[PDB]
């Protein structure tokens, strides 16, 4: 039937992951590193490549099955900056799978996702914008449990370094604040915030 | 059956003697000028008609006050409009300086001059006796005015009375309610505000003048020489004319609606009952002595009469021995 | 059971608070509102639960839907109004905003048109002053009309001491640890424009 | 059994009389500098190791070159920091302007001063006659130089030259492989790129010095004057010595093994055959007959040797005839 990578990429919340190429994950020098961060390494990169297991214990099953979903998580991080992962993350992004910016005057400009924080623990997924160049929670809270460190704090970055044409233009418009028709002068808030400040 | 007319003892006739486009607002044409000018910086108050802010004139970096009108008929808009413009220069009256419109929505905002945010409702109750007359003197100088370009305000009260107190400068705001004098006329006695409603309104009596305004100025000078605001304090409309018939006494009152045959509400009769003529002095108390003289106390019984034709008008209160020291000082 | 009271009730209006009978019952709020909606007299009478008298039973409806809409944009500029709508603000009724650094701010409706028709309701951010579409779809086809251009500005005109501070912290780009220098951004629009 | 001893012909013994921290790079202490002076403009390129960014210096507002170097073993990363640096202010090595890293992740990156983004497989193909002369003699002198500085690059190849042709300016980059000379030491023979491996990778024989550049540097002037791109194209490692066979002939192949008592792989057995040495004249044709000359096709065989001790040093090759015409425009 089908693959732990095909199956985990499926799942529901992980709609953002792209499928990783066995090729990439089988050439250990991809993978540097990553061996003194995930817990069973050993057994959790043979679950991710469908290979013969080790099951009397069903709670160590499971333990691999977490340390496999994080790893996983970490090469997708490192698999997304090369030119074959911009790729198949740039296909998603053609298609919206990550969604659209709530910003009005963005006129439903399609996100791609990025990292707060390279480290696993620290912040869950958000999505960048490329046209007003800011950063947003997903709408769906079925992704408020994806670790950010699984996409990274450069990948967004990286893809139009590598694709400069798919930047968008700025907004041709903006929100303009008018009260019966009057426009809100700036000293107007300068006055609020300090009768809260006063307060 | 019918009431007995009645006429203003000054101005009677100076609209009769103008161009009809002065006092026939309805055919006034609004020059709109240019709303983006205009920038709003802070909310300085609101009422029943409109909303108001201080802004910033982009133009030339001053400071103005933006009235925003609320829908209303436009035959009301139009009435301000031309009243401000009509008496726009005269002494102590606000100076209204553009008018401007949202293309959209098309609220219409009346712009006028800066003046400085203190109501006589927050001084008023600290000032000394030479300040409460050479204040009360600046308003009758609006007052006269006004009524000699045949226009009554309608609506005085404190609120409308701005004070710049540092700079001894006085304001009469708030037009919207203003009306032309037109001798014979039945007008809508739905004006003013409870406290200020002059005994004509209370009673229905329709040809009324200039006068009501005397009324209106004689309760903010008893609220503020007496120390009580406001001084007529009634639940609702008839229970007004009980609190004044309580001081001014029922005699009087009755033989007011006889000398003009006035058809009183079936429900006044039950409430009103028999009631004396107080004397002013009762209402004096060691808090409030200081601003009471006896040239107070005459004046103020010559503006607060049930008859409007008995009342002092504006330039008869100017002469009042009140102001004789006030009048002296003013002849630098 | 009150007609105002079914309509605010229902999936969709959760942004709308409950007009007070008095202030409808006052002709003078809703003076020029009669030029504007079909079926006025009608669709009053529905409103304010007064004796009616097929199809045309479910126009007025519409009517006094629209007219209820138009209303709700006048009365929640006024003090009361403002009041209410500040106690849903105060429940997080209207949502959060999505922006990450205004670390789930509340919002407030605004309306980007005055006229029925034009565009549906907005949800305004008052830290990072911006508008933003609702999360949820059920909030798609509320007339912005119904809330107006001015009410979030007129609240804190009213209210400033509820104006959040600004935000503390910004996105800051990093590649690799690396800062992306502005001129990043100008090669990179100027290569989009060549395609 | 087992290979004969090998050793350079020149600077053989220049590691040997200089204090280890010079080349026990392994015990080099890093000092690390600031990661937000520099921010990124556009990619430049990527190799398996590195991703190679234009960049701004924001103190001064200079362009540099960031090399950011992928997860590979410290000890790598430490060998080529110390041989940049060892060999930095030298004549056409790349300029090392500042090491940082990111605090977080802890990804290591090198600064570069910058250089024109023109490689060689860029132009080399457009040259004239003295053009490949003037910059074959520019890259003798930085091979010249590291090796005396003890140093062999072992990754000499087009895209690891950088040419400013309107400035006449070459950089030789890219020392990620680039490794000490000790006299005995057995080295890696998985080093350069297929087309620029030298006959004594190819057999796996691990004694090698700095003649391994020269060969590679063969397998580029061939490239140039011939105008055949690589001019050795092997499929695999295996073929890329029968491609080299070809040419230059099995007789002194099997007369190389043996001298240096080298086990052939199994897989050579069949695979190699029976070939002739060709003339150089034979690559000559129309297209390419005004980059060869004489002095060029006797250079290129004194480089391209299976015996690595018969091929001119660096210096050695200075002296060639072939560059006459380029010294003597030099000294002005
Ligand atoms: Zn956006
Ligand atoms: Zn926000």
């Amino acid at each position: 039937e089908v693959s732990w990578i095909s199956w985990f990429c499926g799942l529901r919340g992980n709609e953002f992951f792209c499928e990783v190429d066995e090729d990439y994950i089988q050439d250990k020098f991809n993978l540097t590193g990553l061996n003194e961060q995930v817990p069973h390494y050993r057994q959790a990169l043979d679950m991710i490549l469908d290979l013969e297991p080790d099951e009397d214990n069903p709670n160590q099953s499971d333990l691999i099955e977490q340390a496999a979903e994080m790893l996983y998580g970490l090469i997708h991080a490192r698999y997304i900056l090369t030119n074959r992962g911009i790729a198949q993350m740039l296909e998603k992004y053609q298609q919206g799978d990550f969604g659209y910016c709530p910003r009005v005057y963005c006129e439903n400009q399609p996100m791609l996702p990025i990292g707060l924080s390279d480290i696993p623990g620290e912040a869950m997924v958000k999505l960048y914008c490329p046209k007003c160049m800011d950063v947003y929670t997903p709408k769906s809270s079925r992704h408020h449990h994806t670790d950010g460190a699984y996409f990274g704090t450069g990948f967004p970055h990286m893809l139009f370094m590598v694709h400069p044409e798919y930047r968008p233009k700025r907004p041709a418009n903006q929100f303009v604040p008018r009260l019966y028709g009057f426009k809100i002068h700036p000293m107007a808030y300068q006055l609020q915030l300090q009768a809260a400040s006063n307060f | 059956s019918g009431p007995v007319p009645s006429r203003a003892r000054v101005y009677t006739d100076v609209n009769t003697h103008r161009p009809r486009e002065y006092w026939d607002y309805e055919s006034h044409v609004v020059e709109w000028g240019n709303q983006d000018d205009y920038q709003l910086v802070r909310k300085l108050g609101r009422g029943k008609y409109s909303e108001v802010f201080e802004a910033i004139n982009i133009t030339n970096n001053e400071k103005v006050v933006v009235k925003i009108l609320k829908p209303v008929k436009k035959k009301k808009i139009k009435r301000e409009i031309k009243i401000l413009e009509n008496l726009r220069g005269g002494p102590n009256i606000i100076t209204l300086a553009d008018i401007v419109k949202d293309p959209v929505s098309r609220t219409p905002a009346l712009v006028f001059e800066h003046v400085n945010n203190t109501d006589f409702k927050q001084l008023y109750q600290t000032l000394t006796d030479y300040d409460i007359r050479f204040y009360m003197y600046e308003i009758l100088k609006a007052l006269d005015y006004c009524h000699s370009m045949g226009i009554m305000h309608r609506d005085v009260k404190p609120h409308n009375v701005m004070i710049d107190h540092e700079h001894r400068k006085l304001r009469l705001i708030d037009w919207g309610l203003a009306e032309f004098y037109h001798p014979g006329q039945e007008y809508n006695v739905r004006v003013a505000s409870r406290y200020f409603k002059g005994p004509e309104l209370l009673v229905d009596y329709q040809m009324y003048d200039y006068s009501l305004d005397m009324w209106s100025l004689g309760c903010m000078l008893a609220s503020m020489i007496f120390r009580k605001e406001p001084f007529f304090h009634g639940h609702d409309n008839y229970d007004q004319l009980v609190r004044i018939a309580k001081v001014l006494g029922t005699e009087d009152l009755y033989d007011y609606i006889d000398k003009y045959n006035i058809e009183l509400d079936p429900r006044f009769n039950d409430i009103l009952g028999r009631h004396s003529r107080k004397r002013w002095e009762r209402f004096v108390h060691s808090e409030n002595q200081h601003l009471v003289s006896p040239e107070a106390l005459d004046f103020l019984d010559k503006l607060l009469r049930y008859d409007h034709q008995s009342r002092l008008t504006a330039r008869e209160a100017m002469e009042h021995p009140y102001f004789y020291t006030v009048v002296k000082d003013q002849a630098r």
